[PDB]
């Protein structure tokens, strides 16, 4: 016992749609854990290296801003009507990253199947900590569930592909990367290291300046040029590097010609950038077409 | 033998 009230609870989460922005909805401490729970079961029974097939629509950074979540699933269809890939950072700078992650895991649990997530880097405890997620856990519940968090999104998968031609994942390629095998045998749960592989997926960044690659003004990982990204799309006879993990002034933007596509899907990002925010539509052909979500 | 394509038709969403 017991059993999980998930229709209640995205009845619940949906309820504030159209609502002025920035309206809370507080679950019960359990209904959260619940989410984590279930959702946590499921990612571990899906691979880490997911393969996923079109059509879907893919996502990048939310941050907490759930209203542009809603506007997301409004513009893209609420699931089950669209497919979901979204690829992390669910949590931090936003003022409502709560909302977020559980209508995300509770879709993640009611659509296993037809939804998505990916980890990104702020699905980290010692990251999330620092840039509002713990802060939010906190003031409106517990560290316990901060923590029981955490334990969630340490069990995300980090990489996807659609349709053996569309390579996704939070930050971006490693020069650990040799082989897809190598994602596949990457155990969970696991927290993100400090370097390395899982490390470089949540954390790289693709550089004009950079012809191979390069340190990164991060701190962390790499730098990746577009001869990188050449020579890994032939190498796994891929066509495109869907990405996010940086914002973008139009929502979405292309490096070293279309071969990679950087998503970021929070509009006006902390309130500093003025920033669109785009969603990745994939047809059953693979073509590729971006709805831009402009600043409320 | 499908290939990944990019659309020219872009759809922005504003608030009036
Ligand atoms: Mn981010
Ligand atoms: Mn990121």
């Amino acid at each position: 016992m017991g059993s999980l009230n998930l229709d209640s609870i995205i009845g619940r989460l949906l309820e504030v749609q159209g609502s002025r922005p920035g309206k809370n909805v507080q679950l019960t401490e359990n209904e959260i854990r619940g989410l984590c729970l279930k959702s946590r079961e499921i990612f571990l029974s899906q691979p880490i290296l997911l393969e996923l097939e079109a059509p879907l629509k893919i996502c990048g950074d939310i941050h907490g801003q759930y209203y542009d979540l809603l506007r997301l699933f409004e513009y893209g269809g609420f699931p089950p009507e669209s497919n979901y890939l979204f690829l992390g950072d669910y949590v931090d700078r936003g003022k409502q990253s709560l909302e977020t992650i559980c209508l995300l895991l509770a879709y993640k649990i009611k659509y296993p199947e037809n939804f998505f997530l990916l980890r990104g880097n702020h699905e980290c405890a010692s990251i999330n900590r620092i840039y509002g997620f713990y802060d939010e856990c906190k003031r409106r519940y517990n560290i316990k569930l901060w923590k029981t968090f955490t334990d969630c999104f340490n069990c995300l998968p980090i990489a996807a592909i659609v349709d053996e031609k569309i390579f996704c994942c939070h930050g971006g390629l490693s020069p650990d990367l040799q082989s897809m095998e190598q994602i596949r045998r990457i155990m969970r749960p696991t927290d993100v290291p400090d370097q390395g592989l899982l490390c470089d997926l949540l954390w790289s960044d693709p550089d004009k300046d950079v012809q191979g690659w390069g340190e990164n003004d991060r701190g962390v990982s790499f730098t990746f040029g577009a001869e990188v990204v050449a020579k890994f799309l032939h190498k796994h006879d891929l066509d495109l590097i869907c990405r996010a993990h940086q914002v973008v002034e139009d929502g979405y933007e292309f490096f070293a010609k279309r071969q990679l596509v950087t998503l970021f899907s929070a509009p006006n990002y902390c309130g500093e950038f003025d920033n669109a925010g785009a969603m990745m539509s994939v047809d059953e052909t693979l073509m590729c077409s971006f709805q831009i979500l402009k600043p409320a | 033998a499908r290939k990944v394509r990019f659309s020219e038709k872009v759809t922005v969403h504003f608030l009036a």
